[PDB]
């Protein structure tokens, strides 16, 4: 193994430091270190070849360095485009054998309390003729991410029919979710409304359709 | 003539 | 580790003024292999040299032969020039006719 | 008498992109007769000497073939003894190796030879017997294990005792008209004064081959070895060697002074002094 | 230098992963280079796998976790090199790439890399999606369509075939209780362009060769 610490964060313009340790079983082994942002969406790149090495002048906020069987990346004047997934990668000496670390979160400090954009669309006709409704509910742009969502059918809360995914980063650095209400289109036109209700660190907004419209 | 025979390393 | 060169200038013939003649460099005994040497004629280099291939001794010493041709006057002065990792400044030695 | 042919393989780290300086050169006796580097134009094994350049290009494409597979090995080696050493990314560093045979002069094999080095200090050598290897330091135990698993001494020595020896019977009688010479030193002396009451006496040997000479300076009959200053064995440029001994003596002593040459080409020792 | 990945998203447990990394603008057999393969699972992390070389011959190493189960191929005459993972079991469920290596810089230091494959393995039976508009419901403007009860995971939509280069948002699938995945996405457009011009979404799974297009009105 090659362990590092979970996660690290920082206000911008500030220095973080991330880490990765050898497990202390020879003290002349993971000489040669090399390091990896991954941005999420895509395949990790190289920002250090060799301690200390970079492979262009591209790299000039990162910074290698290694001591005992700790080896070490500084990320100098952090930028909100630096928050990214980042792992080491070494191997022992007298082995061929490449391995990676276990990866940091490197997290940057930033704007407050972004609340939730949300839109509701009722079941169309195309899935009402197959003798289906899904009710997609959708929550656009929001930030730190801690948020929530529950359904009421004419006020009466629906927990049987709901299912739901985790929030996950956009291409900016804020996050977005989803969730579909399942129901038949006897229960779509017999209930007089349907309301999806979004929490967002305590503030709550409904968006709301009818089988009238 | 150098030996024409590949070792292994160090 | 390191090693400090042994120099020494000399001619491959019995200098005799106004015959052709080569002037040899032979620097010896250094560690590491990087190594800088020119032949001076008064004080000027010169750009016609030859050298021979890297090699070392039983101590793992390195040893080269930097040369050039020229010919013997009484008006001339002819010198090597080394600079070395163990030499604070680059040391100059004098041809001298009888060494 | 007897007769050697020895390979001299330097590799040196270029810290960041850059690829490793190699140099692999050649003799027979005091004879160089082939080369490789790294950083010249041509990337093949070049001929060095008159006699070696009837071989054909099936000795060409071989050796080519072989110095590469050996200048291939020391970057992998460089970056694995970094390693043991524990030592940073920062410095360059070197590796040595020099192998080779001794032939007597009937042609039969004395002995072969392989050592290592590591930034100029030993790190492992082949034993007198080419069956087992003697480790210099803690860093060597790894390379000593591992090279007696793999029974390198064995196919290393079948070369040494074999091939080795075919080839330099080969280039001997080949280049006989130019390896197997002997040529005597072409002696002089010279005075030199450095004072009123005292001279320096310079006693020479020019032009001879092979390298192994002794000069000695005697007053009354006594050496005088503690008092004596000699230059070391120094290269003329044309396949002939140069060397001197000197004393200071006292005006008036020079005749009680005599200097003593010895090589192969002298019939018996040759005395000179100052007249 | 590109390097292009092709082969399956979804193995059945216990059969063979076949998977091809074919090279662009660079040479297989370069005694200056080294072709390997990474993977990425959210219980493990990065893991290597394996590399293959040519100096004046073809060496490999592979890695112990895998050992007995791999083997990297070279192709020399379509410049290709392939990955065979046997016995697949739900472990090997990963994002697979290929990367390149060269001498000037050291081992582990992947200088270039693929377009990553997603491979699956379930016994589950290929389904291709039931697409459905969603209707713009008279806001202001954005259009939507849903892709449901899908599977395999990997699906690409997109909108007018492309033409639609920003205000598109692709939502990540809900695995429903049934073994299922639904999808869905959505385009900003505007509400006086909306009134006449027509927007297609495209659903093209390519697991099931499944190529399916939506009006959405
Ligand atoms: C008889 C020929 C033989 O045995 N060979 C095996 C050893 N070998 C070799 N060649 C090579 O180019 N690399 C390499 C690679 C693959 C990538 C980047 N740089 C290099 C060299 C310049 C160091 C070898 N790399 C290793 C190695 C790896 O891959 C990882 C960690 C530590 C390592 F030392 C290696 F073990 C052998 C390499 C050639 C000579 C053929």
């Amino acid at each position: 193994a090659l362990t590092q610490p979970p996660s690290v964060s920082g206000s911008p313009g500030q220095s973080v430091t991330i880490s990765c340790t050898g497990s202390s079983s020879d003290v002349g082994h993971y000489n040669r270190v090399s390091w990896y942002q991954q941005s999420p969406g895509t395949a990790p790149k190289l920002m250090i070849y060799d301690v200390s090495n970079r492979p262009s002048g591209a790299f000039s906020r990162f910074s290698g360095s290694r001591s005992g069987n700790t080896a070490s990346l500084t990320i100098s004047g952090l930028q909100p485009e630096d928050e990214a997934d980042y792992y080491c990668s070494s191997h022992r000496t007298g082995y061929t054998v490449e391995v990676f670390g276990t990866g940091t979160k490197v997290t940057v400090l930033g704007q407050p309390k972004a609340a939730p954009s949300v839109t509701l669309f009722p079941p169309s006709s195309e899935e009402l003729q197959a003798n289906k409704a899904t009710l997609v509910c959708l929550i656009s742009d929001f930030y730190p991410g801690a948020v929530t969502v529950a359904w009421k059918a004419d006020s009466s809360p629906v927990k049987a029919g709901v299912e739901t995914t985790t929030p996950s980063k956009q291409s900016n650095n804020k996050y977005a979710a989803s969730s579909y209400l399942s129901l038949t289109p006897e229960q779509w036109k017999s209930h007089r409304s349907y309301s999806c209700q979004v929490t967002h660190e305590g503030s709550t907004v409904e968006k709301t359709v009818a089988p009238t419209e | 003539v150098v030996v024409g025979a590949c070792g292994v390393g160090k | 580790i390191q090693r400090t060169p042994k120099i020494q200038v000399y001619s491959r013939h019995p200098a005799e003024n106004g015959k052709s003649n080569f002037l040899n460099c032979y620097v010896s005994g250094f560690h590491p292999s990087d190594i800088e040497v020119d032949l001076l004629k008064n004080g000027e280099r010169i750009e016609k040299v030859e050298h021979s291939d890297l090699s070392f001794s039983k101590d793992w010493s390195f040893y080269l032969l930097y040369y050039t041709e020229f010919t013997p006057t009484e008006k001339d002065e002819y010198a090597c020039r080394v600079n070395h990792v163990t030499l604070s400044q680059p040391k100059i030695v004098k041809w001298d006719r009888d060494m | 008498g007897s007769h050697s042919m020895r390979y001299f393989f330097t590799s040196v780290s270029r810290p960041g992109r850059g690829e490793p300086r190699f140099i692999a050169v050649g003799y027979v006796d005091d004879t160089q007769f082939v080369r490789f580097d790294s950083d010249a134009a041509s990337q093949r094994m070049e001929p060095r000497a008159p006699w070696i350049e009837q071989e054909g290009p099936e000795y060409w494409d071989q050796e080519t073939r072989n110095v590469k597979a050996q200048s291939q090995t020391d970057r992998v080696d460089l970056g694995t003894l970094r390693g043991y050493y524990n030592q940073s990314e920062a410095g360059s560093h070197t590796i040595q190796i020099m192998y080779g045979c001794d032939v007597g002069s009937d042609g039969r094999f004395l002995r072969g030879y392989r050592q290592d080095a590591y930034d100029g200090k030993d790190y492992i050598a082949l034993n007198e017997d080419l069956r087992s290897w003697t480790a210099a330091d803690m860093a060597a135990q790894i390379t000593k294990r591992k090279w007696e698993a793999a029974h390198e001494a064995e196919q290393l020595r079948a070369y040494l005792d074999g091939t080795c020896v075919e080839w330099l019977r080969r280039y001997l009688e080949n280049g006989k008209e130019t390896l197997q010479r002997t040529d005597p030193p072409k002696t002089h002396m010279t005075h030199h004064p450095i004072s009123d009451h005292e001279a320096t006496l310079r006693c020479w040997a020019l032009g001879f081959y092979p390298a192994e000479i002794t000069l000695t300076w005697q007053r009354d009959g006594e050496d005088q070895t503690q008092d004596t200053e000699l230059v070391e064995t120094r290269p003329a440029g044309d396949g002939t060697f140069q060397k001197w001994a000197a004393v200071v003596v006292p005006s008036g002593e020079e005749q009680r002074y005599t200097c003593h040459v010895q090589h192969e080409g002298l019939p018996k020792p040759l005395t000179l002094r100052w007249e | 230098v590109q390097l292009q990945q092709s082969g399956p998203g979804l193995v059945k447990p216990s059969q063979t992963l076949s998977l091809t990394c074919a090279i662009s603008g660079d040479s297989v057999s370069s005694n200056s280079v080294a072709w390997n393969w990474i993977r990425q699972s959210p219980s493990r992390g990065l893991e290597w796998l394996g590399r293959t070389y040519y100096r004046s011959k073809w060496y490999s190493d592979y890695a112990v976790s895998v050992k007995s189960r791999i083997t990297i191929n070279p192709d020399t005459s379509k410049n290709q090199f392939s990955l065979q993972l046997t016995s697949m079991t739900p472990e090997d469920t990963a994002v697979y790439y290929c990367a390149r290596e060269g001498v000037t810089m050291g081992p582990g230091a992947f200088d270039i890399w693929g377009q990553g494959t997603m491979v699956t393995v379930s016994s589950a039976s290929t389904k291709g999606p039931s697409v459905f508009p969603l209707a713009p419901s008279s806001k202001s403007a954005a259009l939507g369509c849903l892709v449901k009860d899908y599977f395999p995971e990997p699906v690409t939509v997109s909108w007018n075939s492309g033409a639609l280069t920003s205000g598109v948002h692709t939502f990540p699938a809900v695995l429903q209780s049934s073994g299922l995945y639904s999808l869905s996405s959505v385009v900003t457009v505007p509400s006086s362009s909306l009134g006449t011009q027509t927007y297609i979404c495209n659903v093209n799974h390519k697991p099931s060769n499944t190529k399916v297009d939506k009006k959405v009105e």
